[PDB]
């Protein structure tokens, strides 16, 4: 339609922000796979970037296909390749849940900001698998990478 | 908000199986569940023209239905069970439905006694 | 929409048209027999 | 084509995309029971080419083979229909080898296959077991690919639809623009 | 269309005609999904009028979503209550259909002109299936549901 | 559009140049059935150019009103003489493909030059069902029939 | 459809193999 | 999440017990 049409020539990027996300319980709301941007390039963003967020794009578009077929064939027919990228993809997609410090006096959670070498960071090695021994509970709701490792394990010394 | 709140998300579930309940033998009961509620929790939304209820009438329709009251009862006589249990529950039964509207909420006491007017009418329906 | 594919007009819709005039052809010779029955 | 035909089309196939995703899921449910039941030990079509791979051996149960081989050869085997619905229990397998003595006279996985008395109840029941396996796989892939196939068919109508959407909105509106000018 | 679909706000009954209808043979080809009234009410025309009326109503929708079913599987795979449920709705489209005393040239056979309380009890009993033996074909063009079960043994003499 | 639709009226002969035509690589790219010519008529061209003629546009026909079916439920679905007639259509659609002498320049392959006898015994072999063995690209891009069982042996000379 | 096309290139790809195969034996 | 529930849990419990 010329109306949209003419404002995308105009447009650097785009925030896709869809229900099925939100009623997963991730916050914010943002869709990582419709979402784009046009400085998304390694002469813009650096090497280190691009491969990082390609990383992430990837996993999460094979997730999405591997979960397709747990619900028409079942968990068993899965292979151990297939399951360690789910098990990643899954800490991966909470990982990109943030606590706002706009939302502080609803809730009771405590906002964060976090910089954009801690993100880089903090991706980076979920992919490598350095957090694979910690749960997905501990990647929900949180800054950085280090409050990721400080939530399991003060979640896991009590029970 | 406290029968209209687990209804909504029931009848959420119960349209993605829709089209599979169609054409469908071989089904497990737990999604034998959901095509049960659905079903009747749909004829509850059914009404007769010109004829408008009382915001403390309609939760105690609701209540039977999401509940799981008319589960056992054949989808065919769910519209005569509300007609029957409506003419019950505001004859003989202005307290119960007097309380519901003063407080605007299902109280503790209230929760209890509703179960019990519901229990005992179902018991006995068909004549 | 309900019965969208008749509606439409084509391989589909006509085929289903055909198939329940030959089905129904069956049916209603079938029933026929059963008439010659119930009278004899 | 008119605007009208393509929303007649594109209604027609939305239809038939939702209804062969039905029965991919309703295919998936008895392969998983059908899956359960041969690892111990048709007449309804829409399965790939599995009733041609059994005439394929034949030539060089099951009411839907006799269909093909009834024009071409039909006095040479021996009737038997109501197959697919359920799985064939040992109580409903017995009336095969009924139908024999006392007478007158294979699943690989989801995406591939290949074609006195108690003894040969035992091989009839492997070999309709394996049958049972292999068209509910062969099915859930078969209505898989119709509602992916549809699914294709359905966004390209949907680009075609609102070109002429557009076009339609246009062309009314210079009709007006031209009878005002005139007047 | 603006003319047709302005005059719908004058009036209090109508008869929409299709011609998907009239290609099949049912004259007066009738849309009965579509043609209704004001005085259709329980309190104006009685419950049993209303209730027969609804319940045509209700089969011959519910039979083109059946439609729909038998297009990619087929009458045969169907089961036994929707194998019912199209024959009641068939049989019911062709007892809709009736000659007309003014269109005798067209069809050949004579008029008809039923009563009132005949309709009502002559679609009662085909929707209680104590029509399920005969023929549809029987009660295609006729007058009351009497004339129907007279073709019927016709029908079965002839062949 | 009303420039091209005044002009068929003027004409004797039409070539309709499809574009679905040429992007499955059939070149010339003349629609089989929307070319129109007055002269074609079993007085003027003869009993056996008009036979053969209608024979290959009904084929032509019966095979793109299947094309509905072998979308959504595929060619398994289809009935056993039915796989038949659309097998011969698109062996006819790629006779009708020609090399071009112009064509030379950038396609390599040498242009052709079809007599009327050859062409009209060519087609009715394959009607007829004379080639059925014979596989279709064999068919793609040949002058006469000849040449096309000829191409077939060089095909089969891959092992 | 694009994977109309698909389908039915697909079918007749491998009967066109088939057919080079006896092609190829009977010329044998 | 069934199986990631007791992949979760069976995780947190070998953390409880090291720890």
């Amino acid at each position: 339609d010329p109306a949209p049409a003419t404002t995308f020539a105009h447009l650097d990027a785009t925030t896709v922000l869809s229900r099925a996300i939100a009623e997963l319980g991730i916050y914010p709301a943002v869709d990582p796979l419709d979402s784009t941007s046009r400085i998304m390039d390694p002469n813009i963003v650096g090497s280190e970037h691009y491969d990082v967020a390609r990383g992430v794009q990837k996993i999460l578009q094979d997730y999405k296909s591997l979960q397709d077929i747990i619900a028409i064939l079942g968990m068993d027919e899965l292979s151990e390749e297939d399951k360690l990228t789910v098990s990643r993809a899954r800490k991966i997609q909470r990982f990109l849940s943030q606590p706002f410090q706009v939302a502080e006096v609803f809730t009771g959670h405590l906002g964060k900001l976090v910089p954009l070498k801690e993100t880089i960071k903090g991706f980076q090695q979920i992919l490598a698998g350095e957090y694979d021994h910690l749960p997905e509970q501990a990647f929900y709701m949180v800054g950085p990478i280090e409050e990721a490792v400080a939530k399991a394990d003060k979640l896991a010394e009590e029970h | 908000k406290q029968v209209a709140g687990t209804m909504k998300l029931e009848l959420a579930q119960y349209r993605e199986v829709a089209a599979f309940a169609q054409f469908g033998s071989d089904l497990d009961a737990a999604t034998q569940q959901l095509l049960s509620r659905g079903v009747r929790l749909t004829e509850l939304l059914k009404q007769g023209q010109y004829s408008p209820m009382a915001i403390e009438e309609q939760v105690a329709v609701i209540y039977a239905g999401v509940r799981g009251y008319l589960d056992k009862l054949e989808p065919s006589k769910i519209t005569k069970f509300e007609n029957a249990f409506l003419s019950h529950v505001i004859s003989q039964h202005q307290a119960l439905l007097g309380k519901i509207r003063t407080d605007g909420k299902i109280s503790e006491e209230s929760d209890a006694k509703l179960k019990e007017i519901v229990t005992n009418f179902l018991a006995g329906f068909e004549a | 929409s309900a019965g969208a594919v008749r509606d439409a007009g084509g391989a589909f819709g006509k085929r289903e048209q055909a198939e329940e005039e030959r089905y129904f052809r069956a049916r209603a010779a079938e029933q026929l027999a059963a008439l010659k029955k119930h009278h004899e | 084509a008119t605007l009208k035909d393509i929303t007649r089309r594109l209604k027609s196939i939305k239809n038939i995309q939702k209804i062969t995703k039905s029965m991919k899921m309703v295919a998936a449910a008895k392969y998983a029971r059908a899956e359960r039941e041969l690892k111990p030990a048709s007449d309804r079509g829409l399965c790939g080419a599995i009733h041609s791979s059994v005439a394929k051996q034949m030539k060089s149960v099951g009411d839907k083979i006799r269909s093909i081989l009834h024009r071409t050869h039909s006095d040479q085997f021996l009737t038997f229909k109501e197959v697919g619905r359920r799985p064939p229990t040992f109580g409903d397998a017995s009336v095969i080898a009924l139908e024999l003595l006392n007478s007158g006279y294979r699943f690989r996985s989801v995406i591939s296959y290949k074609t006195q008395e108690y003894s040969l109840a035992n091989i009839i029941y492997y070999s309709l077991k394996e049958s049972t396996t292999s068209e509910q796989s062969a099915r859930m892939t078969a209505m898989d690919n119709a509602s992916k196939n549809a699914s294709e068919m359905i966004d390209k109508l949907t680009l075609t639809f609102n070109r002429t959407r557009q076009a339609v909105i246009t062309k009314e509106l210079i009709e007006i623009i031209s009878g005002a000018a005139a007047l």
